[PDB]
């Protein structure tokens, strides 16, 4: 099964260059007749097709981005990478890598990556602080975690290492006056399970390599 | 780029049409017009390619049409789950691809709902760090416009309030957050704090106390 | 559907030639005027353009025989595949001196490019030499 | 002050050669380690670097004689000026197979570059042909 | 006598490319052994050396600017030009062209141009409006001109076509809340000359090709 | 870049020194260190090149020195006219040039001066365009800090006031502008308008009336 994975820094400063790497699983990038493209999405805006690399290794770029966009690959790692030059806040976007099933007879993309968010800013990376939100003490209770003062977005919050997904509601983060982000994730569980089931929230802030596991108790 | 309407809407069970105006160097070349569906926080999902061909698993009610340089996406039997952003893409000579701005399909007709409010007091760990935050979480309300008021005892709170813009959940109801930053001395000084959420003239309220 | 197999066979032959080339280390294009696009479509005009361009690339392959002398077997395969494709389109339907003049002009532009690189670096090294000898 | 006139005479000879070239249409460099800069200055080390680099450019001029066959008079003038400059610095002080191997490798890199340009455009034109014939 | 003159648009929008041209008078740009460079000065900041072109035509660029800076020339017009790509507000600067008297043995610049100001902004060019400031009616009077609502800077104000320079004080412009500029230029003259000498202020706003001559009377 | 001090100052007749710290790839290569003088609104003027050599017309009191990777500019017999921005530049390998941030030489010791104020009423042409602007022009004051107050009759003007930051004239005294935007009806409604400029505790005032 074809799988695409984006990797890269979540924060890049203005005038610096943006570098991302897509790792391909379940298929060779040199196989006929695939093409490997980069598409980016500014927040609340549309998808922008940037470039593409053939199975032969040939690259084709959008005319708008041809001056500062470069696409290369490493066949030994089954990866293709993106380089964007002289980045501006206009380049703050979620970046996607996608596969073209047949570059010869069509430019559409069936398999997409999960997307990685890149924020262009001169500000510094701030690690998140996680605080447990105790459950109250028909027949259910709400418990959660508070992720406080981090930059830039996003923050990933799972529960019991992804096992607990039903009844979980992660809210979008608030932008403070200080410029830092904070969000909360709350899972609704039966009150009877509070003494017989353990609930741990798993926070991951990739831009700061911060991984925090917080057990929520009454 | 490819011209695409901003919003398209309809009630469940009725058909909607989304257009993709193009030029001669894109859609007019080989009619390699594809359509994509995107839900918030997730990557776009290929629906249609080469104008009419549906991808595996895509229902027949999604239909691909094209006339002139304009392609149209037709969604029959609209469901509440169909609310998403829909993009068209086209091959552009030579070996280029271009996307439209996108269209948000809004499924209307859902009943109005009062907001469910959950208020969390400051955690014992946060108070140990000489900080205090009241977490007020609003969800499952429609329409998506609420006013959040904070009360210390019965007096309005004039500072330290941060509030989001309402955003649609996966059930196409809205949700919003509100945070009140307090010093641990302020949190103990008052009898209780309250998060008051006003929606369509009525108010839902939760209260926490040290 | 038969043409699809013929062209991809040529594309794979090209992919092999360029792969053999990399291990050691005004051409025809499609236009709207040609009618090969859905708008302004002209099957008779477009089919002539496809045949004409392939005939032009067929002689560039001929002038590139010495370029792939170590892998002669595939260099002839790409030519024969092109000729078979050209013959098929010619049945489906109703100068070289200029191309050799261009190909010779292309190679002077590269040799002049190497010539300027050597002489400019000679100029630049001489500048550094004078600046250094000026201090001694 | 005499060296200034000798080097600028060579620079003007280079400027003429490149001007004659344009009308038709790992080299030595100075480093801090060489001691030709005021910091880390070593007159004996720097003078050897200047002579060595000029000797390397002197044979690149020799291999470029066929490049300037129409203006032979100046091509020999730049060489003799270089030789006179090299002789002066050698008195002021106390392999070619590798350079020919590089110069041959440089020209294959350009011919392979032309080869890829022709084959990639052949590939690209074939893609457009299949997309067009797919509709007919 | 060697003279350098800069020419170019006073306003360029973000992500567009910046193009300026320097016209050389009194000497050929192909003459040994000159070099022709571009230096820019952001407002209230230092001089930044960008690139240079030889008498042979060879170009050399700053490593910081090498990705988006290009320098060419036209020997028939005795001009050399600058092209800056993907401009940002960080590129808002006065741009200078200067001559190197001997590129072979030194990188210093004796003859400088007059400098041209380029503002990077998505805003529109606004033409100035000139209003006369009447003289009052020991032994001198102040009269002037009010230049109102223009964008971007600069505005050039002379008096009697450059003949009147003594006693002239042109103040730096005010930045309004609306984002438009306005300045005043005042010349102090003897009161006796008010009835026997004519005073005309000559305003020139290059970004809008606006030239206004205003006679100031009592 | 080349490190250069922000400010250097001195009274007339005394000597000042400006340093230009460099690295091995710039100043350490060939000591092609040049110095430039720049007055506001004008291009830099070449003073010194190759560390010590003075350009034609440059007085001897300007001197070029160098030690290690640091070059120094020495200005003897300081004059009031010497107040300017002074830049150093160096050749950088290969065929590059780099400038320092620059140093502003401030000539101190000048006496304090009260500001000269000139107030212009709205022009008859501007009033015809249904606009009105009071132009208050302040000049020839030191130090360079003034407060501008506008008065309608005797009441302070709460809106429509734009004021510059004080900037040094060519005589090294300061100047500033202040504009009051009024409607033609407001300009006629009041008895008079006044521009009050406060400098070092005292106030200079001009008055205009319709």
């Amino acid at each position: 099964e074809v799988q695409l994975q984006e990797s890269g820094p979540g924060l890049v400063k203005p005038s610096q260059t943006l570098s991302l790497t897509c790792t391909v699983s379940g298929g060779s990038i040199t196989t006929r007749y695939y093409a490997w493209s980069w598409i980016r999405q500014p927040p609340g805006k549309g998808l922008e097709w940037m470039g593409v690399i053939d199975y032969d290794g040939d690259t084709y770029y959008s005319p708008s981005l041809k001056s500062r966009t470069s696409i290369s690959w490493d066949t030994s790692k089954n990866q293709f990478s993106l380089q964007l030059s002289s980045v501006t806040p206009e380049d703050t976007a979620v970046y996607y890598c996608a596969r073209d099933p047949d570059v010869v007879t069509g430019f559409h993309y069936d398999y997409w990556g999960q997307g990685t968010q890149v924020t262009v800013s001169s500000a510094s990376t701030k690690g998140p602080s996680v605080f447990p939100l105790a459950p109250s003490s028909g027949g259910t209770a709400a418990l959660g975690c508070l992720v406080k003062d981090y930059f830039p977005e996003p923050v990933t919050v799972s529960w019991n290492s992804g096992a607990l997904t039903s009844g979980v509601h992660t809210f979008p983060a608030v932008l403070q006056s200080s410029g830092l982000y904070s969000l909360s994730s709350v899972v609704t569980v039966p009150s009877s399970s509070l003494g017989t089931q353990t609930y741990i929230c798993n926070v991951n802030h990739k831009p700061s390599n911060t991984k925090v596991d917080k057990k929520v108790e009454p | 780029v490819l011209t695409q309407p901003p919003l398209v809407s309809g009630t469940p069970g009725q058909t909607v049409t989304i257009s993709c105006a193009g030029a001669n160097n894109d859609i007019g070349t080989y009619a390699y017009v594809s359509w994509y569906q995107q839900l918030p926080g997730t990557a776009p999902k290929l629906l249609i390619y080469k104008v009419t061909t549906r991808a595996s698993g895509i229902p027949s009610r999604f239909s691909g049409s094209k006339s002139g340089n304009t392609a149209s996406l037709t969604i029959s039997g609209l469901q509440s789950e169909d609310e998403a952003d829909y993009y068209c893409a086209s091959y552009r000579n030579f070996n280029n691809a271009v996307f439209g701005r996108g269209t948000h399909l809004t499924v209307l007709g859902q009943p109005k709902a009062a907001p469910s409010v959950t208020l969390f007091p400051p955690s014992s760990e946060e108070l140990q760090a000489n900080k205090a935050t009241l977490v007020c979480l609003i969800s499952d309300f429609y329409p998506g416009a609420v006013t959040v008021a904070w009360k210390a005892d019965s007096s309005p709170v004039k500072a330290g309030v941060e509030t989001t813009t309402p955003s649609k959940q996966s059930n196409n109801k809205y949700a919003a957050s509100s945070y009140l930053s307090l010093t641990p001395e302020q949190w103990k000084s008052h009898r209780s704090y309250s998060c008051q959420v006003t929606h369509e003239g009525s108010t839902v309220e939760k209260t926490v106390a040290p | 559907e038969r043409i699809d197999k013929q062209i991809r066979y040529i594309l794979d032959g090209i992919s092999a030639l360029r792969k053999e080339t990399c291990n050691k280390s005004n051409l025809p294009k499609m236009a709207e005027k040609d009618g090969c696009f859905q708008s302004g479509f002209n099957e008779e005009t477009c089919l002539v353009k496809i045949i004409t361009g392939l005939l032009e690339f067929e002689v560039y392959l001929e002038y590139l025989q010495n370029r792939f002398e170590s892998s002669e077997e595939q260099a002839r395969a790409v030519q024969m595949s092109t000729k078979v494709l050209i013959q098929f389109l010619q049945k489906k339907a109703k100068t070289n001196a200029s191309l050799l003049t261009k190909l010779q002009a292309q190679n002077q532009w590269l040799q002049d490019m190497t010539t300027h690189l050597i002489l400019r670096s000679f100029k630049e090294f001489l500048q550094s030499s004078l600046r250094a000898l000026r201090q001694m």
